[PDB]
């Protein structure tokens, strides 16, 4: 077949040997420095692979194993935010009262008369009000505790761990070949019914399962201490049923087609929320069906390795 | 492991283990010994 | 080839020379060339071969305090659904064990890491795993050339499947009867989200009345 | 090591029927070094003999008084009357001195096989050494050696797999339903399907601590379940 | 019932009607792909792929032709409830 | 052909099985250097010896207290005896710094000079101080007994049992140290919890080693 797994086995040995050798990848800076514009050129040329060699090969694996090690370090900033949010913030007293308290996720140390950036944000904390959202994002999630961001950014850290093993294994250990990477079809098939389909997908789930009704019950005066956590809504239907009486029917609506029933937490409201000044979430769950169902026929349309689809 | 100990010897390494150094040393005095303004002690 | 799905793609690779070889390989994940990682053949057969036989202890475990309390050999109390037992606590578990499922959980760690890491090192280095003192256990741990057969006085205890013919037919058995229980654990799990019941129950209430107790029916 | 413990197994290269009672086990390989092999034999006769023995003390010790349970005739208020409420520590300390001296004299001889033949004070007196773990002549005053020794240690060696077997049996009924041996199987021909190892197993009957002379032997069954 | 309802066959003419339409020429299959003008021609199939039928006809073929019936009864369906014709 | 802590796996080429306690670990290579191998022996070594006095201090003194003589747990004794004794624990820790600095400086400067220390220069001792082998100083003051000398396959024993028993000690210290912070209690009260009720009692259930139940 056409489209399959190609990859060298070994290719690079890992070694600190060329750690110790700056300018390897070039013939002209692996002659040492003798000017500075050698420490410069060090820096300028280092991510620039199609001037270390001209075979796409090592590239493309080059890149890949970049691609890696940059959502590793996306993952470790993604659950820095968290754990600051777990550890470092005033998210529990913001669920409370949103409309009072600053959001604020840095606390800065006392040293050198600093910590008057500590400011007086709400919530019997002191620290710098934070602009970037993440509050109103982990109350659309439906997070209601300190001790979910934990876990999410401990995740967080054992992704960026398994992105950079993938990183190390995919240039050292299992490198792809190049007709695996020129596999432009498969890789948009998956990219679009796999990334974007079934990732819309599962937070379209997420959000009919979690999101939703945590936030119909915060929406509701429920002060979050009440409100039944994410898993006793997963396994107990007669609670999601007591919110959206949809649930009471189950998975059958969908599957006969009376996708109306479900209504309730699938809507076409637009508009906002007039308790939160956000959008609706039931709204915002339809819209992730939608698109997840759009992608995923859209991920069927180039020709891997059975006669169906597009040739680009 | 001594590529690894000449890697660490490199210029930004030891750039950034020499300052990391000197401004923790500035900071705990600047705890222990707060708003030194004058030489007086 | 066999098994409709099967590719004149798959059978170049696919000469019938593992067991359960039906030419069903439509992802061609068996392609030798170019292959390394986890995708190596040799890997796959030995994680199928793993699959299986954890899979039909399990399709075995899953379903037999059901059976065992429904024939009333085993009391009302351990007479339970295999996702009640402890490995789930929010689906339930069960409150009499002489441990709290924590400290089973760390002896269980232990154990199969010891367990799981001889095996490993023994697929890594096939020669090994004979060669360091176990308390004289190293001479039923020299295995063989094949990591998923190693086949030695305790793991081939009664030298059963001694002709190679013999030995074929006993690995076919054992991979299809695994890849049948692999599908049944997949349903063990399937139904006890979509029913909520044991495998057994679901079995028996599709016996009484099986129009009205399927899938289709399960929806709601 | 003819007529092997399964049809169709093969024996070790290292068990060829030069011991008694050679089926060929060793399933786990633990005879592969025989060193090792040497000490479990020795281990295996021992095991053996006190099994028989122990199966022997149980059962007439049930047939001539069924007063007494066997799991409770350590205690000590369930002693003879010359023996009732004796002090165990005096009583260990015999059985401590007297054993140690017996066994050290064993493994002396298992560690330098013909050295610990003579007696140490009356230095005229040799018990001889066909075999280790068969030391013989004040061992064999009844002389039922020199006659078929090999048949006679398959003998032994087979009745003590079965003493074994038949003792950690006793135990776990004990245990389970409470019952010595004989008392057990009268149980059994009383109601051979409602007292049976179904509905008694699960069940320990053993308390979880007994005190003697004031101290609190830890007492644990086999298995977990019911006390 | 849903068994005997519009739904289930609308549902079940689709998915036929486009199995029957690629096993007899009519669609483009695994083994037949169309041209810029729609003109069904033969393929290359990528794979080579092995099945008894008299045409060829793949169960990748029946799950190709599966979806695009399931696509086309579902908008039928819904579309149908939509402007109250069900 | 030799013991490795990961059976299988070959042993690397800087751990010969020529050391006290080669079994091959060392996955972070960081005794690959052969001068640093020196210096990380000779580090072992002294945990160890430190672990193990350490363990054997703690193990009595929390037998003393568990069967009801005058002592306090590890983590307390400090305190009781620099309060009981009116002892200035400046003054201590700089006495003990002082005899330690001096000792450890010979053991550095012996490291960095084997030939050295044995001049006669410290009270005219010279063959009490020059090292026999490196973390094995040996000698009439650090070996009374001669156990180094005489029997060589039982001092090679030695060596083994004395690297052994100081990685024991050094877990076991690591033990105490996570069982106070943990339990809060002293190292025999936890034996005791554990051998009254094996189950149900052990870091299973406290709460604070496996904070999932
Ligand atoms: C997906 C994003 C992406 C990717 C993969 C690349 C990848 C590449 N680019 Mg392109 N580029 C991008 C985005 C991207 N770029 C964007 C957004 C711009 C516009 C700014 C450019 C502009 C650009 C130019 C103009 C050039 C490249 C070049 C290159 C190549 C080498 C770059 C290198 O070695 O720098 C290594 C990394 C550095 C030297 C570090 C730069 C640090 C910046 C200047 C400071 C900013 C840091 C921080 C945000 C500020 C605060 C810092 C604090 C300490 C004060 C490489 C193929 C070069 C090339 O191909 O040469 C032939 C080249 O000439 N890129
Ligand atoms: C984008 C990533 C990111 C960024 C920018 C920060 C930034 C910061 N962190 Mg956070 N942190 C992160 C990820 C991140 N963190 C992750 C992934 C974890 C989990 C491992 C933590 C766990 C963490 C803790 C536990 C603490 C911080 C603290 C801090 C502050 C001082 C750190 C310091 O002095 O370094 C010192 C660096 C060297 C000595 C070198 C600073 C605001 C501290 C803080 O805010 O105290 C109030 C603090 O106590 N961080
Ligand atoms: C300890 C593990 C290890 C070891 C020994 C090696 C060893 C090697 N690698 Mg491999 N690699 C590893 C892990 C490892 N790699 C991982 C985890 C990845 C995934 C990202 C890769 C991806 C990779 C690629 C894609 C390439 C190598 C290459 C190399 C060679 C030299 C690299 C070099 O000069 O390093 C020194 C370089 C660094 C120390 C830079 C590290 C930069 C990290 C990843 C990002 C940090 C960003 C930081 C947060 C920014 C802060 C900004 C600041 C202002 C705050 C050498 C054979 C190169 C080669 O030519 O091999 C033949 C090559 O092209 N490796
Ligand atoms: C990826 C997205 C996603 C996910 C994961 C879920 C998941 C779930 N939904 Mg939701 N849902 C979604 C999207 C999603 N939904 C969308 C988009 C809609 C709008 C149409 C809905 C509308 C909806 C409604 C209206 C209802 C659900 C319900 C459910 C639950 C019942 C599952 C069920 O019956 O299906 C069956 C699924 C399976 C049979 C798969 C289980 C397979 C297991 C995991 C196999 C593993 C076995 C393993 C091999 C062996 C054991 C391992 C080990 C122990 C040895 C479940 C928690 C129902 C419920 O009860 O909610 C509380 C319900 O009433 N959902
Ligand atoms: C951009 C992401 C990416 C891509 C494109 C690849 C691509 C590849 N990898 Mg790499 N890999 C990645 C990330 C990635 N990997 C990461 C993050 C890890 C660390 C965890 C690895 C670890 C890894 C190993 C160890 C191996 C590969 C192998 C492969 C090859 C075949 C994989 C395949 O088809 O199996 C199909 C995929 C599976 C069988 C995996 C199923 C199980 C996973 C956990 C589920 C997928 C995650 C899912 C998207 C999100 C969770 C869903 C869940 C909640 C339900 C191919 C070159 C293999 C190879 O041939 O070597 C190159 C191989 O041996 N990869
Ligand atoms: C029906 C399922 C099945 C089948 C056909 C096989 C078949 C085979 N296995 Mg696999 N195996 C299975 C399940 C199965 N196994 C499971 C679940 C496990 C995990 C416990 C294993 C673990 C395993 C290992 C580790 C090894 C094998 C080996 C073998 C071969 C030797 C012959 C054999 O096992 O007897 C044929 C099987 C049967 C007749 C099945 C009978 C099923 C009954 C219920 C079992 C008897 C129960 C009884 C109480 C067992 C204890 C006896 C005694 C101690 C009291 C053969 C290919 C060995 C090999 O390939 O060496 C060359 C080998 O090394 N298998
Ligand atoms: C003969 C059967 C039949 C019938 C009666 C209907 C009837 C309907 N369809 Mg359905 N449909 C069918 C077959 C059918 N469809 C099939 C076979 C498919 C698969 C391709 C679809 C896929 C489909 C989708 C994806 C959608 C509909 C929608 C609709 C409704 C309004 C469409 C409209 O006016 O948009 C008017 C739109 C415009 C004038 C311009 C739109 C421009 C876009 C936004 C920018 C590009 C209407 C009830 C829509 C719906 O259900 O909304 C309630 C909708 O979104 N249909
Ligand atoms: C010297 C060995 C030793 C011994 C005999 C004990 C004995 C005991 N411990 Mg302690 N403990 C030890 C080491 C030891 N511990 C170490 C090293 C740690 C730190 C991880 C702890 C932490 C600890 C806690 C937190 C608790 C106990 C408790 C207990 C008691 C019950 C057992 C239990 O809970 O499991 C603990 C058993 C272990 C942690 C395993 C033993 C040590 C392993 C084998 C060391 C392995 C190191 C490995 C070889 C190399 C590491 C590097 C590698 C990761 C690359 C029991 C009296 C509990 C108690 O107080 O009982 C009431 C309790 O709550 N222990
Ligand atoms: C936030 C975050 C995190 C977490 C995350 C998560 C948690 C995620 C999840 C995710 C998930 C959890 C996902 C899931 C998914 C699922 C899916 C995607 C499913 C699908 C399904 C389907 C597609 C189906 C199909 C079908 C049907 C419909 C019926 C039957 C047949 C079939 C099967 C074909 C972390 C820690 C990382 C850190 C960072 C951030
Ligand atoms: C054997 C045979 C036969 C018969 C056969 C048959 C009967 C078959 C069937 C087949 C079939 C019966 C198939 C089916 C398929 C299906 C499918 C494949 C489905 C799919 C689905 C999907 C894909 C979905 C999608 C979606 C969703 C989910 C939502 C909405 C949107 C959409 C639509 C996208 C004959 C003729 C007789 C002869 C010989 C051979
Ligand atoms: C393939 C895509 C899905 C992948 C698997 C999805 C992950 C599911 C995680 C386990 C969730 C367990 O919960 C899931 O099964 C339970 C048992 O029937 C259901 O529980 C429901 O049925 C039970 C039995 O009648 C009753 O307690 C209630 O009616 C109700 O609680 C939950 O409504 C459902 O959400």
């Amino acid at each position: 077949k056409k489209v399959k797994i190609a990859v060298d086995r070994n290719p690079v040995e890992t070694s600190f040997e060329k750690w110790a050798k700056p300018g390897h990848f070039s013939r002209t800076l692996s002659k040492g420095p003798n000017t500075t514009t050698w420490i410069w050129n060090l820096h300028a040329d280092a991510h620039d692979f199609d001037s270390h060699t001209s075979d796409l090969e090592e590239i493309s694996r080059k890149v890949f194993s970049a691609h890696f090690g940059q959502l590793g370090i996306i993952f470790i900033w993604l659950s820095g935010m968290y754990f600051h949010g777990a550890r470092f913030s005033n998210y529990e007293a913001w669920l409370s009262d949103p409309t009072h308290i600053k959001p604020s996720a840095q606390v800065v140390w006392p040293i050198v008369g600093q910590e008057i950036l500590n400011g007086d944000v709400g919530g019997g904390f002191q620290g710098i009000q934070i602009t970037s959202g993440f509050f109103q994002l982990w109350r659309a999630s439906g997070i209601t505790s300190e001790l979910q961001l934990y876990t999410t950014a401990i995740g967080g850290l054992v992704m960026a761990a398994a992105m950079f093993f993938a990183g190390w294994f995919h240039y050292h250990k299992a490198a792809p070949k190049l007709e695996w990477f020129q596999n432009v079809e498969s890789m948009l098939n998956h990219h679009l019914g796999g990334l974007l389909g079934l990732g819309s997908l599962a937070w379209a789930g997420h959000q009919i399962h979690v999101s939703l009704p945590v936030n119909k019950l915060l929406d509701a005066g429920v002060d979050p201490k009440e409100i039944p956590l994410p898993h006793d809504l997963l396994l107990n239907r007669a609670i999601m049923a007591d919110l959206y009486p949809s649930f009471a029917k189950g998975i059958a609506p969908f599957f006969t087609l009376n996708w109306s029933e479900y209504s309730d937490f699938l809507t076409f409201k637009g508009g906002l929320n007039p308790v939160t000044g956000g959008l609706w979430l039931s709204d915002t769950a339809h819209h992730h069906v939608a698109i997840a169902v759009l992608f995923l026929v859209a991920g069927h349309m180039y020709r891997t390795n059975w006669g169906i689809g597009h040739s680009m | 492991m001594k590529d690894f100990t000449t890697y660490l010897s490199t210029a930004p390494v030891i750039a950034t283990i020499w300052f990391t150094f000197t401004a923790g040393l500035l900071i705990e005095i600047n705890r222990y010994f707060p708003d030194p303004l004058v030489f007086s002690f | 080839q066999l098994y409709v799905g099967a590719s004149q793609s798959s059978l170049a690779y696919l000469d019938g020379s593992l067991p359960g070889d039906f030419g069903f390989d439509p992802l061609g994940l068996l392609d030798p060339v170019n292959s390394g990682g986890f995708i190596e053949p040799k890997w796959l057969q030995y994680s199928e071969v793993i699959h299986a036989r954890w899979a039909m202890l399990g399709a075995a475990g899953c379903i037999a305090p059901e059976v065992l309390g429904a024939a009333g050999l085993i009391p009302d109390a351990t007479n339970i659904k295999w996702f009640e037992s402890g490995v789930i606590p929010p689906a339930g578990s069960y409150n009499g064990y002489w441990a709290d499922p924590y400290t089973i959980f760390f002896v269980e760690i232990v154990a199969m890491q010891f367990a799981e890491l001889r095996r490993l090192q023994d697929f890594r280095y096939p020669g090994s795993m004979g060669q360091q003192y176990f308390l004289g256990l190293e001479a039923i741990f020299k295995g063989s050339g094949d990591a998923a057969y190693p086949g030695g006085p305790f793991f081939n205890l009664f030298n059963l499947g001694k002709t190679e013919a013999a030995m074929k037919e006993l690995k076919l058995k054992e991979i299809k009867n695994g890849r049948l229980a692999m599908l049944a654990m997949l349903g063990y799990g399937a139904q006890a989200v979509m029913t909520g019941k044991g495998p057994f129950q679901n079995l028996v209430e599709h016996l009484a009345d099986p129009v009205n107790n399927n899938i289709l029916t399960n929806f709601a | 090591d003819r007529k092997l413990w399964a049809p169709g197994v093969v024996a070790p290269e290292y068990l060829k029927g030069d011991l008694a009672g050679d089926y060929g086990w060793d399933p786990l390989g633990l005879g592969a070094d025989p060193t090792a092999l040497k000490w479990y034999r020795q281990s295996e006769l021992q095991h053996a003999r006190w099994a028989m023995l122990g199966v022997a003390g149980v059962l007439v010790q049930e047939i001539v008084k069924p007063d007494v349970y066997f799991y409770e005739a350590g205690l000590p208020q369930n002693l003879p009357e010359p023996f009732t409420n004796i002090n165990m520590g005096g009583l260990l300390a015999w059985e401590f001195i007297l054993m140690h001296w017996v066994e050290v004299r064993r493994w002396q001889d298992y560690k330098n096989f013909g050295s610990v033949n003579e007696d140490p004070i009356f230095k005229g007196n040799k018990v001889p050494n066909p075999e280790m773990g068969y030391p013989g002549g004040i061992f064999d005053p009844f002389g039922f050696s020199k006659g078929n020794l090999k048949e006679l240690q398959t003998k032994e060696i087979k009745n003590g797999r079965l003493a074994m077997i038949a003792y950690m049996a006793f135990i776990l009924q004990a245990q389970a339903t409470g019952k010595g041996p004989l008392a057990a199987l009268s149980a059994h021909l009383s109601n051979p399907f409602g007292n049976n190892i179904l509905k008694n197993i699960g069940t320990c009957t053993v308390p979880h601590s007994v005190d003697v002379q004031g101290l609190t032997i830890p007492l644990t069954c086999l298995w977990p379940g019911s006390q | 019932g849903f068994i005997g309802s519009s739904t289930n066959l609308i549902m079940v003419a689709s998915t036929t009607a486009t199995l029957a339409a690629a096993r007899f020429g009519l669609a483009p299959t695994v083994k037949k792909n169309t041209t810029a003008g729609l003109k069904l021609v033969d393929s290359k199939n990528s794979a080579g792929v092995i099945s008894n039928d008299p045409a060829g006809f793949t169960i990748v073929d029946v799950l190709a032709m599966g979806a695009a019936g399931h696509g086309l009864g579902v908008g039928i369906v819904l579309g149908l409830k939509g402007i109250g014709a069900l | 052909v030799r013991p490795v802590w990961f059976p299988g796996n070959p042993p690397p080429a800087h751990l010969d099985g020529s050391l006290a306690g080669d079994y091959g670990f060392d996955p972070l290579f960081l005794g690959q250097e052969p001068q640093t191998l020196k210096w990380y022996v000779q580090a072992e070594l002294v945990h160890g010896r430190f672990a193990m006095l350490g363990a054997a201090g703690i193990i009595l003194t929390s037998i003393g207290a568990k069967v009801g003589l005058g002592f306090p747990e590890w983590y307390d004794a400090g305190k009781v005896v620099v309060e009981k004794n009116n002892i200035d624990f400046p003054t201590l820790m700089v006495i003990q710094f002082y005899l330690m600095g001096w000792a450890e400086t010979k053991r550095w400067y012996d490291f960095k000079n084997p030939g050295s220390q044995a001049d006669g220069s410290f009270l005219g001792f010279t063959e009490e101080f020059k090292g026999l082998e490196n973390g094995y100083p040996g000698g009439r003051f650090f070996d009374p007994m001669g156990l180094s000398r005489g029997d060589a396959a039982k001092y090679q024993e030695y060596k083994q049992k004395e690297v052994k028993n100081g990685r024991l000690a050094m877990i076991a210290c690591l033990g105490f140290a996570a069982q106070y912070a943990a339990t809060g209690k002293g190292p025999l009260d936890n034996l005791a919890d554990h051998l009254a009720d094996p189950n149900h009692v052990n870091f299973a259930t406290n709460g604070v080693s496996i904070p999932i139940a």
